[PDB]
């Protein structure tokens, strides 16, 4: 099966930025959607953004537009999430989760294209 | 002289192979364009292979990341059939990442779409001279047949789509004369989705078989006359023509939602209530190709068919397919004969390379003995640039 | 205007060199098709070199295992004489692993055979437009001349073989008019074997010299008129023309069984009771080439001949050979002049490479001073791809 | 038949993309000339891309140090539009390190300048036959438009400069008929500087927009009739057209000395007192390109303009630009339509390579919907030869 | 229509540069024939560059040992002027290691010499059809002009040599009409030596300037009329034209024995008692080239001349040079204009490579301003194949 290994814990002052890695220690990486979900302590799940590395496309939630950046590295099978202008309300546990099915074939690729079957 | 186009489709009973360029195989050594979305179109004198280049050559570092269908470097170019799309034998047509081209009988008409996603502009050329332009009216990527347009009596017609690829969009029919758009009609087709139509003239009218990328596993169609009065519908046959699709089952004259999400450019030839259906052999991936004759498939919903001819083996890569006709002006026959081409996509996303390109095969309908076989791309991947 | 073809063969007294393409040598650096079975055919305006590519280029990995004569990637293409068969100067004709082509005087006729071994279909094109098809009638590999066909008065003729290569097979004559098969006759030739015929028109008739791959070291022949009434027989000369063969000995007007097993495509020109014989110099391998004039070899069984002209040295590689004519319409003469080409096979199975290809030389008959020499391929093998 | 040229410029409201050759990108793999100073010129039948080669190919060691604009190896050559300038598709015109070419309607006129700096000679060819020569009259490098010349009624005109590039020089107008210089006039223009003029015919006269390399950040211009009576001046608009230049400010109908030192070849189309200005986006480097419509810019000194259309992004390399027209003989219109090309310089001095070359894009004016975008060179530098 | 050729040579006062192919420089990357002995010849419509290939491409291993002037792989081919001799743009003419070609006004006449040294046969082609042959009569290598032949009134003339290169040989004049040799005369020239003549028509007659390889440092010449009545002699000028030669000294109307041993192919244009002499700048090696006008050099023995124009610098490699004319049928003038080409030999024996090849420059005579300069080959040797 597939294993997603994330970077260690992080502590930041407000106004700074943080970048978290997500190394897909398995097969899937290239043609699979990767999402970044955060969860404040004692609160619900909140989806920040997603990426499809084969198509080089990203989709961000309207709450995080402008200060979140999700990048991929097709060589090392690693995904990244960078959140800038950090506020104290951003204190949460940040998860990265692959999708369940291979992405469909898109001939007309929208720059913000993303698919979601289930993480 | 002008192409009359008042002849009906010749009735066919098979498909004889017409051309095979072996591009990607020859591209491993020679200087060959990285291409995608090729199509064949014929004049009353010759036939040509149009294609959208990526401004790069195979086995070159500039073929990296050439999945992306839209870039300022893509150009519509053309070369003789069965010939490799090389910069040394290719004629330039227009700067485009979405194109269409046909010959009214006196001059090549080419339609090139370039520009940003919100402001794409289709450049119309007649004899290589810019004759008209049309701008995206819904500011979501403007796209066209990626196959030949259809000319009748001196007027050529095409289909363009503006809007979402995963939802309801806007579709327009155009009537071009000597490269000038003279009439256009937006189709009143709610819950329909039209993309990358394969239009062919049929005895003074035109019928386009298209691709439903939004909720359709059967193929939508639209037919119209010179005044652009039109009729819409879906191929009712239970032999589903899109890819992906479900297994063969009870069809529908409306869009079939099962596996109705994104599809593949295709074609079909309607003969009364029957239909010649070209489709992939696989249900999920773009593998194999075959021609199926359903004698009642145009208006009936059953899955029964009477003739099937193999084109590409189920294990080997296939891709876009489109129709192209050979008019009596060119062949000397008394009816407009139908033909088709098949794109053989190699590389990304299915294969471990840094590039995506395609070769082409083509077949023409004959009323004589034919045979099924597998004419695949044949390139051994990955290439040296992929290590 | 149509090619009349009512002139007799010009009488010849030698052979002057006509072309040499130096393909494989230039293939070491340039972009050159891996080819095999080349032949020359002329229109009333120009002469062209047809060939069966392998969908790959020399010194490329896709030239691996290209011994196999049949694949879905082989295509019939043509380029000007003496020119290298490159994708940058070659015109596409048809998808084929067995082909034939000739010019009736108004348009190129091409015959391309592709498909499975049990269902091979020959696609006939007139001016690149598919005009007819013919399917294998014995379901064992369908094959044709691999040299030019012969046109008289507007009708072109060819030979096709269906059945075993090591036994009795089926042989048919065709009479094509503007790419449409108008008449065909199956030859009744028991104990005969016909393969890869070299047909030339001779005073309103056609005589084909062929290859007996089953039990024949002399060459079988068949001559016929426009109504396809035909004569059959073998070259009686004791100067055996096939390869392999025995040493020169007493010949036979029937098939000579000694070393009668598989042969090489060849040709011959009959002049009354005499014959111009082109053959290899070696008796076992495909090495060297020479032209021999036997003044009574067509009807006599002795081994005596009066003239011999060296073409390729006995130590250097040779291969298929075939006839091609230049009609008075092209030369301005008052008789149809004979010419011939020689294929120079390099690589497998005789050489330590991963590929097999060939270059070509050609000679035309003249009634003037000539000289014998050795014009070999000249490529230094193995190539860099073979290491 | 001769090109009349008595029509006025078609009025334009935008620019539709006409060609893009993707040379340097394809030069990374294919065999492509190292070129610089390209320009387009059209006959009544076709359009061609002329260019000055360096006698060398991209990614080859002979492309080292190819900054130097003058060498005995540079040649003026031409190929179809949108095609890559390869030795396999390029026609030879003349040996030149400074060139100009136009079609009077019956035959290509080419002007090639070669020789030493003190004795440079311009070779004039009409249909490739040398028809006239003209020698440097001030013994300091003789140079010409590096764009198309202008033909009216059968007479073609050009501008040549002899003397210093950083000071007052000598400028002459020529009137060529069938390649023979029939009249010339030296311009009485003290304090003016003319280099690399972009000349277009406009209703039986010619107006050239040029480059002031000595003290000018606005563009000098000269207009003349068939008798070579001329008028001189500078574009008064505060939208400065040269590169480098100052920020947009109050302009002058004389030379603007601020950032008046060396500039870039450019063009402009005058319409009454309006002007379509093509210029770089950057003020210092050769980056980006845009078209600006100033409705009073030809005679007014303010910096206000009403229309701007993006051509190349401000961050991507640009270079020479020049005008070329399509006459009614070619387009069938009733007015001479304006177009223009943009050279995209890559490599030295701005980039870490051993070479300098360029690709081209072109646009034609239309009175219909257009869009602004960025169509840059797109080559990934450095190349393998630069390591 | 036929080339009349009854005009006298246009009188000239300089030389304007006509073409430069930059072959070897482009050959370092592109696919370029290894050539030697190139020459230009013109039809009433175009001019072409003929050359003798070696059946191999530059920077390829098959270009090893290509010093040897004679091999069964050498072929005469032609391409447009100023273009690189590539297999993708070169037309095949004949198999030859010694060649000549000219256009009578209706069809290209080509003469190709191949075969063994003792039995060489020259193949004559008119419109690519073999029209005649001529076999060596002295059984010692048969050779010809290696430059264009001269056609007058429909009859073309050439010179061939059979016998020793270091002693008395046999020389013949031929009168070909439509590729058929109609008359020949062996010259009665004891103590003379003729090789590689440069023949040009001059007012219904022909005058050839040739190379004395046996005992001559001045150039021998022969002039003749249509009936082949001839006159022989040597250029009397003390400005010696061969290479090697002695310093300029008192000349002779007979052969000058000082440095009279083997020479270089050259040319000269006679104007009354004057002569335009093309020669190398160096006295020992093949370095540099220049044009010298000696107003009495044809009949006078002094070393005085009045005009000298530099062509190639004394430090840079030169080689064969030859004449070629442009008839009034092509130029529209009232006199047959003279031009010339220069071969720039690179590699062996003078340079450290495994190969020998050459590029070409050409000039045409004009009565207008010209300039002297150096237009060398420009290739940086050794190439990558030489390491
Ligand atoms: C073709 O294009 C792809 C992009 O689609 C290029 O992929 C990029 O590859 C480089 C390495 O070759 C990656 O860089 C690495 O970054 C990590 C930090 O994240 C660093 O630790 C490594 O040492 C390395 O520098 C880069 O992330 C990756 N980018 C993407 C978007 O995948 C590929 O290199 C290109 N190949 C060619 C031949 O042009
Ligand atoms: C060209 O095609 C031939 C096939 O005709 C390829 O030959 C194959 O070569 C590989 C090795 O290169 C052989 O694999 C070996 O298998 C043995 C087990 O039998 C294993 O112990 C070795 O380590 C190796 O993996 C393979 O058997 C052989 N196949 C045949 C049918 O001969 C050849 O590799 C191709 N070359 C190129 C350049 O494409
Ligand atoms: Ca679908
Ligand atoms: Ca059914
Ligand atoms: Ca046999
Ligand atoms: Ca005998
Ligand atoms: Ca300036
Ligand atoms: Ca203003
Ligand atoms: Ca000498
Ligand atoms: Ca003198």
């Amino acid at each position: 099966e597939v294993q997603l290994v994330q970077s260690g814990a992080e502590v930041k002052k407000p106004g700074s930025s943080v970048k978290v890695s997500c190394k897909a220690s398995g097969g899937p990486f290239s043609s699979y959607g990767f999402s970044w979900v955060r969860q404040a302590p004692g609160q619900g799940l909140e989806w920040m953004g997603g990426i499809i590395p084969v198509y080089g496309t990203t989709n961000y939630a309207q709450k995080f537009q402008g200060r979140v950046t999700i990048t991929a590295d097709e060589s090392t099978s690693t995904a990244y999430m960078e959140l800038s202008s950090l506020k104290s309300e951003d204190t949460a546990v940040y998860y990265c989760a692959r999708d369940l099915q291979r992405t469909p074939m898109v001939d007309r690729i929208i720059g913000s294209y993303y698919y979601y079957n289930g993480l | 002289v002008k192409l009359a186009g008042n002849s009906s489709l010749c009735p066919v009973s098979g498909w004889a192979i017409y051309s095979k360029d072996n591009s990607v195989r020859i591209g491993s050594k020679g200087d060959v364009f990285v291409i995608r979305e090729p199509f064949i179109s014929c004049s009353p004198l010759e036939c040509r292979t149009f294609f959208l280049t990526q401004g790069a050559l195979l086995n070159d570092k500039h073929s990296n990341g050439t999945i992306k269908d839209r870039s300022p470097y893509r150009t519509l170019m053309s070369c003789p059939i069965g010939e490799v799309p090389s910069p040394y034998n290719s004629r330039f047509e227009s700067v485009a990442w979405s194109a269409s081209a046909c010959h009214d009988g006196i001059n090549w008409l080419t339609i090139g779409i370039s520009g940003p996603d919100s402001g794409a502009v289709a450049v119309l050329k007649y004899n290589g001279i810019i004759t008209d332009t049309i701008k995206s009216w819904r500011n979501n990527i403007l796209r066209t047949q990626e196959s030949e347009c259809a000319c009748v009596n001196g007027s050529c017609f095409t289909i363009m789509t503006d809007g979402p690829s995963d939802g309801q969009a806007s579709y327009k029919i155009f009537r071009i004369e000597k490269g000038k758009i003279v009439k256009s009609v937006e189709m009143n087709a709610p819950n329909y989705h039209y993309e990358e139509c394969s239009c062919y003239p049929d005895s003074s009218e035109i019928t386009c078989v298209c691709r439903d990328n939004w909720h359709g596993s059967n193929r939508p169609w639209v037919s119209f006359n010179q005044n652009l009065e039109y009729q819409i519908g879906y191929i009712c046959s239970g032999v589903f023509g899109d890819n992906p699709r479900p297994n063969d089952k009870t069809g529908s004259c409306g869009p079939v939602s099962s596996n109705g999400a994104n599809g593949v450019k295709g074609f079909s030839f309607k003969y009364g209530n029957g239909v010649w259906i070209g489709r992939t052999k696989s249900i999920s991936s773009r593998k194999g190709f075959e021609m199926i004759w359903d004698p009642n498939g145009w208006t009936g919903t059953d899955n029964k068919f009477s003739i099937k001819q193999d084109i590409v083996g189920i294990n080997e890569w296939s891709g876009y397919s489109g129709s192209f006709v050979q008019h009596p002006e060119l062949t000397g026959l008394d009816c407009i004969r139908p033909c088709f081409w098949v794109e053989l996509i190699r590389g990304r996303p299915e294969e471990n390379t840094i590039w995506t390109s395609g070769s082409s095969i083509s077949f023409c309908g004959v009323n004589s003995d034919t045979v099924g076989w597998s004419w695949p791309d044949g390139a051994e991947l990955p290439f040296t640039i992929d290590k």
